[PDB]
RNA sequence: GGUUGCGGCCAUAUCUACCAGAAAGCACCGUUUCCCGUCCGAUCAACUGUAGUUAAGCUGGUAAGAGCCUGACCGAGUAGUGUAGUGGGUGACCAUACGCGAAACUCAGGUGCUGCAAUCU
RNA sequence: GAGAACAGAAAUCUCCAGUAGAACAAAAGGGUAAAAGCCCCCUUGAUUUUGAUUUUCAGUGUGAAUACAAACCAUGAAAGU
RNA sequence: AAGCUCGUAUCAGUUUUAUGAGGUAAAGCGAAUGAUUAGAGGUUCCGGGGUCGAAAUGACCUUGACCUAUUCUCAAACUUUAAAUAUGUAAGAAGUCCUUGUUACUUAAUUGAACGUGGACAUUUGAAUGAAGAGCUUUUAGUGGGCCAUUUUUGGUAAGC
C-alpha cells in the first residue's frame, strides 16, 4: 500500500490522535528523536542551527524518519559520531485514514501518522562547535530533499539548545548561575528558598563574583 | 454477644486488591533449610 | 519544655487473625474475652482469595482494644514472653510499636484443651496528653511537630521503663 | 516531611469555608436553620444557640443577615452567681437556669414577658407554651445544637427545657430528656424534675461523702468551704428561678479600665511585622554567613 | 441515533467554576425577592431541583410569583416570528438580582435630586446623558517633552 | 488591641518549617454515682473547676519558602478575530485597509478583611 | 508510607498523610466531603385531589420534569426535609 | 385580499451607556487528565541477572521500578486562563417621592406582603439614529425536488462529490 504523500500533505482535519476513542493505530516510522552526542555538556556545543518550516502542512512519520537518517548519516560520516547533537523537534501525533460497495459509510481506518507543522515551526535542530557549521548546514540541506514543501535553514543566535543568545549565556556562565543538569542546565533563581539556593549554586554564592 | 466491626470501604466487588499478584515475592524470602 | 507531654499508651489492641469462620473463630474469640475481660469484636474478610480458603464477608478474625492500667498489665505479660527483647524494626515511624507471641498460655491462662492454643498480635500505640485534639468532634486539630510521638522517642521510652532491649541496628 | 505537598497540589486545592476549617460551623445544618420561607420575606428565623465550653455555658438568641449574624439577647452561666448558683456552672441544672434566664430576658425586652408566664411550677412535665387566644402568639425560637451530639439526656436539652418552661416557644420532643425509657416509650417526669434542680448531683454528694470522704473532699471542696449542704441543692436552684424570673434584665460587668486602656496594653505584645526594606536587609544579611565560608 | 435530552450539551454550561464547588454560601439564601424584580438566571449544577432548562441560562427576566424555596420568573422566548411568554419556576440558587436596574434606580434618585437643587435655584436641568463628544482643542507643550522620532525596524531572525 | 459564642465574604484566610504568646478566654486536663454510648468512659454521655499545663490546640511572627491574591507601556497592540479589495501566491498560504483585541512569560506588590453580642492588666 | 505471632504479593490490628485521585445499579457527562459516599435507627412523600409551569412543540399529543395550593403521613431535638 | 381601531402614537434585522450569560479561536503542559523525546540526582532490606566472596540478607557490578528536580513535542470527544463576532436584560407618567386605607395571607408584633385614597414633581417627558405611521382581525392562493458564491465546516485521495 502506502498511497503517495501528496494525499495527506495539507492540514484538512481536526487533530485525530491516538486516543481512548481511536485505538488500533500503527506505530510511528520515526522513533529516535535525539542522535549524536546526546549527553554532551551544554558548553560542548555552542553553535545551533535549525531546519525551519516555511509552510503549513503535515509531514509524514515516514519522511521524518527518512530525513532524520539522512541528516545523521552525513553528520557522522563527515564530522564524526560525536561532533553534533541532532534533535528532531516534531512528533507525528496525527492519524491519517484511508477509506480503502460505494461511498456508503466511508469513515476510514487509520493509515499512518504525520506531524502537524506550522509556518516557522522548527523541525530539526543540531548543536555543535562553531568549527562544524558548514557540515551541519549540509546535513540539514541534504535532509530538506526528504521533506515536502519549503523549509529554510537558520543559524540561530542562541547558545546550544538552551536559549539566551550566546553573550547573555556567557554572562551567566562566568557568573555561577549555570548548573549542569543531564544534557541540559538549570539557572539560578532569585525566587526560591535562600537556603537550598546557595547549596544548589555554590559557585555563584559563594564566593560571589 | 456477637459484635462485628464496621468496614468503611466503598468497594463492593469480590476481587483481589490492586496489590495482589504473584510478582514481587523473592527467591529466598524465608529459606528454611534443615 | 518537658512538663506534661510525658508519654503513655493510647491503647493496646490484641489481635488473633484466625483465617476461617466457625468453631475456631468463636474459640479464639473466647481467649480475648477471657483475657481482656471485655467482649471482643470480629472482622470480616475484605475479599475472597481461594488460596487462603476465605470468602468475602466471612468472619476471619477477632481482636480487642484495651486502654488504661489494664492494658499496661497485659503488655507487661507479653514483654515477659519475649523476655523484654524487641527489635529495631518493631516500631512505627509514628511512635507506635508491637510484637507477637504464639500459644497464648505463656501469660496466665492455664490451658483448656477444648478451648485450644492460639497466638496473637500485640500492637500498642503511644500518644501524649492532648490526643483528643485530633479525636474530638468540635475543633478537630493536628498535633504539633513537637509533641507528635516519634520512633526515636518511644524506643528510648521503651528502654527507660520495662528495663528492656532494642535489637539489631 | 516526605509528604511534601507539590506546587500543583496546593494550586488546585479548594479551601473549605473558614468556619469549616476551624471546625466550628456546620453549614449543612446552618442552611436548614436560617433559610426563611421566601413568601415570608424578611421575617427572621430566630435560633436558640446553646454552646458548652469547659467552664461556661453560652446561650444566644440569634438571627442572620448577609453582612453578619445578629444576636437579640444573650445569657451566660457565669451570670448565675448573681441569681445564687456559685457552683456547678457546667452541669444540667446550670443549663436549665441559663435557659430560663435567656427565655425571660429576651421576651422581657420584647414586651411579651408579662403575657406568657411560662411554667413557674416545674414538675418536669412535657409541654410547649401555647398561644394565648385573642392575644399575641408566643415568641418562637428554634434550638441550635451546633456540633453537639444528639443523645438522650444531653446538657443542651437542659437549656431547651429551661427556655421552653421560660415561656418561649421552642418546639421539641421528650425522648432526649433524661427519664425517657425506650422500652417504656414514655417520659417519667420525676427523674426529669430531679435533673432540673440537680438531683443527680446531690445524690452523688451523699453517696460520695458517705463512701469516700477524701474523694468527696476533692470534687465538692467548694461546697465544704461554702457550708452548702448536699440536700440543700434543690433550694439553691428553686430560689434562683425566683430571682431570675424576678429580675431577668442583663447587667453588664463593672469594666475595670476601658477599651482604650486595654488596647494600649492587652496586645502591645503583638509582634509588629517588618517593612519590605527591612526585609531586603535580612536577605542581604542572611547572605553573609553562608556566603561566608563558601 | 440522534440524542437531544433535557440537559443535552450542558457539560461545560452546568460545570461549577474552577475551585468554587461544594456548598452554596448563605448569601444566596438570604436574598429576598419581590414580584416585579429583575433577576439573572444562572443555573447552579450542585442544586438539581428547581433547575432552569439550558435555554434560559444567561437570560434575565421578571419574577411574577414568590413561593417557599423558589420564585416564578417571566421570560420572553422567541419561537417563530414572534415572542412567547414563558413562566419559570426556579430555586433561589439559580437566581440573582439584576445589577442593571440597580444603576437605573440610583440614577433616578440622582436625577430627582439634581432637578430639585436646580428648581430650588431655578436653573437648567439636562438629565439625559449625552454620548461621548468628539474632543476639544488642546495645546500640548514641548517643555520636558521633545518629540523623539521613530523609525521602522529591519527584519531580524530571533530563532 | 487580645479572647470567645454566632457569623459574612470563603487561601491576601491554605501548605511546610521554626520561633513567640503578659491578662482574660479557650483548651488540654481531674472524675465515673447519675442520664447516655462504646470491643475499649479514646470518641459520645454525665460530674467537679477541684488536683495540674501552655506541651499541644489556638493566636501572632519568621521564610531571596510551596500555593494563593493584586498590579504593570512585562511580554503585546503579539496570538486569535468582525469588516474590504477583479490584493500577492501554482498552491500552501501571505501582506495591506477600517476595528476588536488574548493567554503563557517577565517584573513589582501583598499574605485574611469584616458584622452582631459578651469578656479581658 | 511505617509498623504487629503463624502471615506469604495478597487474611487481620494500629498510626501518619491523603481535594476526592473513591463510591453514588447502568452509558457518558455534570454533581457531592461533619455528604449526595460508608454503617446504623425509624419509616412508606413510590400516598390523596385537581389545576399551573419547563423540554420536544403546531407552543397538539406523549414521556419526563419543576414550584405551589388542599389533605393525610414520615423523620428529627428541632429549623426543616 | 378585505378591512377594523386609532394616531405622534408607539415602533426598529442599528449604535451608545449600564449590567448579565458563553467555554469556541488563541493560549497551556518545569498546572490536573491523557499522550510524548532525552539525559541527571536520589532512593530499593522492602525486582532480574553480579564475572570475586562456598557462606547469604554482605560490601562492590549492571538493569528494572519508584521518588525529585529538569528537557523535546501534542489533544474534536483535555484543561487553569480566555477573546473576536454573535447573545439576555435595562435607559421612567404603566415613573418617582410623601401621607396613610384595605386583608381570612404572614409576623412574637401594626411586622410585611399585596391593592388602594389624598398630596408633590411634566422645559431637556431622563442616551443616539431613524420612523415615510402604530396597533389589530378575518380569510384564502402558491410552495413544501431547490441550487450557487464568500467565510466557518463534516465524510472522502479527491470530484462540476
Ligand atoms: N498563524 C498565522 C495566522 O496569520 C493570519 O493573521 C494575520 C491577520 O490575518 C487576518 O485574519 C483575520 C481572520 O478572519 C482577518 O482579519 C483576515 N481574514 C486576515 O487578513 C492579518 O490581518 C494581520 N495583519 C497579520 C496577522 N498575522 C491569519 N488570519 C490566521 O488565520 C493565520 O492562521
Ligand atoms: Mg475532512
Ligand atoms: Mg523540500
Ligand atoms: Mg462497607
Ligand atoms: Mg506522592
Ligand atoms: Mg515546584
Ligand atoms: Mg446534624
Ligand atoms: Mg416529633
Ligand atoms: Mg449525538
Ligand atoms: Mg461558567
Ligand atoms: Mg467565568
Ligand atoms: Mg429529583
Ligand atoms: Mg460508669
Ligand atoms: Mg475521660
Ligand atoms: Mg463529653
Ligand atoms: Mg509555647
Ligand atoms: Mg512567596
Ligand atoms: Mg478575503
Ligand atoms: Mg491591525
Ligand atoms: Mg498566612
Ligand atoms: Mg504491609
Ligand atoms: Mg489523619
Ligand atoms: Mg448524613
Ligand atoms: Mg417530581
Ligand atoms: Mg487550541
Ligand atoms: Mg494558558
Ligand atoms: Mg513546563
Ligand atoms: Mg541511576
Ligand atoms: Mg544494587
Ligand atoms: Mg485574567
Ligand atoms: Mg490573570
Ligand atoms: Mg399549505
Ligand atoms: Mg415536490
Ligand atoms: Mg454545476
Amino acid at each position: 500500500a502506502r498511497r503517495p504523500a501528496r494525499c495527506y500533505r495539507y492540514q484538512k482535519n481536526k487533530p485525530y490522535p491516538k486516543s481512548r476513542y481511536n485505538r488500533a493505530v500503527p506505530d510511528s516510522k520515526i522513533r529516535i528523536y535525539d542522535l549524536g552526542k546526546k549527553k554532551a555538556t551544554v558548553d560542548e556545543f555552542p553553535l545551533c542551527v535549525h531546519l525551519v518550516s516555511n509552510e503549513l502542512e503535515q509531514l509524514s512519520s515516514e519522511a521524518l524518519e527518512a530525513a532524520r537518517i539522512c541528516a545523521n548519516k552525513y553528520m557522522t560520516t563527515v564530522s564524526g559520531r560525536d561532533a553534533f547533537h541532532l534533535r528532531v523537534r516534531v512528533h507525528p501525533f496525527h492519524v491519517l485514514r484511508i477509506n480503502k460497495q460505494g461511498m456508503r459509510g466511508a469513515w476510514g481506518k487509520p493509515h499512518g501518522l504525520a506531524a502537524r507543522v506550522d509556518i516557522g515551526q522548527i523541525i530539526f535542530s543540531v548543536r555543535t562547535k562553531d568549527s562544524n557549521k558548514d557540515v551541519v548546514v549540509e546535513g540539514l540541506r541534504r535532509a530538506r530533499y526528504k521533506f515536502p514543501g519549503q523549509q529554510k535553514i537558520i543559524l540561530s543566535k542562541k547558545w546550544g539548545f538552551t536559549n539566551l543568545d550566546r553573550p547573555e549565556y556567557l554572562k551567566k556562565r562566568e557568573a555561577g548561575e549555570v548548573k549542569d543538569d543531564g544534557a541540559f542546565v538549570k539557572f539560578l533563581s532569585k525566587k526560591g528558598s535562600l537556603e537550598n539556593n546557595i547549596r544548589e549554586f555554590p559557585e555563584y554564592f559563594a564566593a560571589q563574583a | 454477644k456477637e459484635i462485628v466491626k464496621s468496614n468503611t470501604s466503598s468497594k463492593k466487588a469480590d476481587v483481589p486488591p490492586p496489590s495482589a499478584d504473584p510478582s514481587k515475592a523473592r527467591k529466598n524470602r524465608p529459606r528454611p533449610s534443615g | 519544655q518537658n512538663p506534661m507531654r510525658d508519654l503513655k499508651i493510647e491503647k493496646l489492641v490484641l489481635n488473633i487473625s484466625v483465617g476461617e469462620s466457625g468453631d475456631r473463630l468463636t474459640r479464639a474469640s473466647k481467649v480475648l474475652e477471657q483475657l481482656s475481660g471485655q467482649t471482643p469484636v470480629q472482622s470480616k474478610a475484605r475479599y475472597t482469595v481461594r488460596t487462603f480458603g476465605i470468602r468475602r464477608n466471612e468472619k476471619i478474625a477477632v481482636h480487642v482494644t484495651v486502654r488504661g492500667p489494664k492494658a499496661e498489665e497485659i503488655l507487661e505479660r507479653g514483654l515477659k514472653v519475649k523476655e523484654y527483647q524487641l527489635r529495631d524494626r518493631n516500631f512505627s515511624a509514628t511512635g507506635n510499636f508491637g510484637f507477637g507471641i504464639d500459644e497464648h498460655i505463656d501469660l496466665g491462662i492455664k490451658y483448656d484443651p477444648s478451648i485450644g492454643i492460639f497466638g496473637m498480635d500485640f500492637y500498642v500505640v503511644m500518644n501524649r496528653p492532648g490526643a483528643r485534639v485530633t479525636r474530638r468532634k468540635r475543633c478537630k486539630g493536628t498535633v504539633g511537630n513537637s509533641h507528635k510521638t516519634t520512633k526515636e522517642d518511644t524506643v528510648s521510652w521503651f528502654k527507660q521503663k520495662y528495663d528492656a532491649d532494642v535489637l539489631d541496628k | 516531611q516526605k509528604d511534601a505537598k507539590s506546587s500543583a497540589y496546593s494550586s488546585r486545592f479548594q479551601t473549605p469555608f473558614r468556619r469549616r476549617r476551624e471546625g466550628k460551623t456546620d453549614y449543612y445544618q446552618r442552611k436548614r436553620l436560617v433559610t426563611q420561607h421566601k413568601a415570608k420575606y424578611n421575617t427572621p428565623k430566630y435560633r436558640l444557640v446553646v454552646r458548652f465550653t469547659n467552664k461556661d455555658i453560652i446561650c444566644q438568641i440569634i438571627s442572620s443577615t448577609i453582612t453578619g449574624d445578629v444576636v437579640l439577647a444573650a445569657a451566660y452561666s457565669h451570670e448565675l452567681p448573681r441569681y445564687g448558683i456559685t457552683h456547678g456552672l457546667t452541669n444540667w441544672a446550670a443549663a436549665y437556669a441559663t435557659g430560663l434566664l435567656i427565655a425571660r430576658r429576651t421576651l422581657q425586652k420584647l414586651g411579651l414577658d408579662e403575657t406568657y408566664k411560662g411554667v413557674e411550677e416545674v414538675e418536669g412535665e412535657y409541654e410547649l407554651t401555647e398561644a394565648v387566644e385573642d392575644g399575641p402568639r408566643p415568641f418562637k425560637v428554634f434550638l441550635d445544637i451546633g456540633l453537639q451530639r444528639t443523645t438522650t439526656g444531653a446538657r443542651v436539652f437542659g437549656a431547651l427545657k429551661g427556655a421552653s418552661d421560660g415561656g418561649l416557644y421552642v418546639p421539641h420532643s421528650e425522648n432526649r430528656f433524661p427519664g425517657w425509657d425506650f422500652e417504656t416509650e414514655e417520659i417519667d417526669p420525676e427523674l426529669l424534675r430531679s435533673y432540673i434542680f440537680g438531683g443527680h448531683v446531690s445524690q452523688y454528694m451523699e453517696e460520695l461523702a458517705d463512701d469516700d470522704e477524701e474523694r468527696f473532699s476533692e470534687l465538692f471542696k467548694g461546697y465544704l468551704a461554702d457550708d452548702i449542704d448536699a440536700d440543700s441543692l434543690e433550694d439553691i436552684y428553686t430560689s434562683a428561678h425566683e430571682a431570675i424570673r424576678a429580675d431577668p434584665a442583663f447587667k453588664p460587668t463593672e469594666k475595670k479600665f476601658t477599651k482604650e486602656q486595654y488596647a494600649a496594653e492587652s496586645k502591645k505584645y503583638r509582634q509588629t511585622k517588618l517593612s519590605k526594606e527591612e526585609r531586603a536587609a535580612r536577605v542581604a544579611a542572611k547572605i553573609a554567613a553562608l556566603a561566608g565560608q563558601q | 441515533g440522534k440524542s437531544h435530552g433535557y440537559r443535552s450539551r450542558t457539560r461545560y454550561m452546568f460545570q461549577r467554576d474552577f475551585r468554587k464547588h461544594g456548598a452554596v454560601h448563605l448569601s444566596t439564601y438570604l436574598k429576598v425577592y419581590k414580584v416585579g424584580d429583575i433577576v439573572d438566571i444562572k443555573a447552579n449544577g450542585s442544586i438539581q431541583k428547581g433547575m432552569p432548562h439550558k435555554f434560559y441560562q444567561g437570560k434575565t427576566g421578571v419574577v411574577y410569583n414568590v413561593t417557599k424555596s423558589s420564585v416564578g420568573v417571566i421570560i420572553n422566548k422567541m419561537v417563530g416570528n414572534r415572542y412567547l411568554e414563558k413562566r419559570l419556576n426556579l430555586r433561589v440558587e439559580h437566581i440573582k438580582h439584576s445589577k442593571c436596574r440597580q444603576e437605573f434606580l440610583e440614577r433616578v434618585k440622582a436625577n430627582a435630586a439634581k432637578r430639585a437643587e436646580a428648581k430650588a435655584q431655578g436653573v437648567a436641568v439636562q438629565l439625559k446623558r449625552q454620548p461621548a463628544q468628539p474632543r476639544e482643542s488642546r495645546i500640548v507643550s514641548t517643555e520636558g517633552n521633545v518629540p523623539q522620532t521613530l523609525a521602522p525596524v529591519p527584519y531580524e531572525t530571533f530563532i
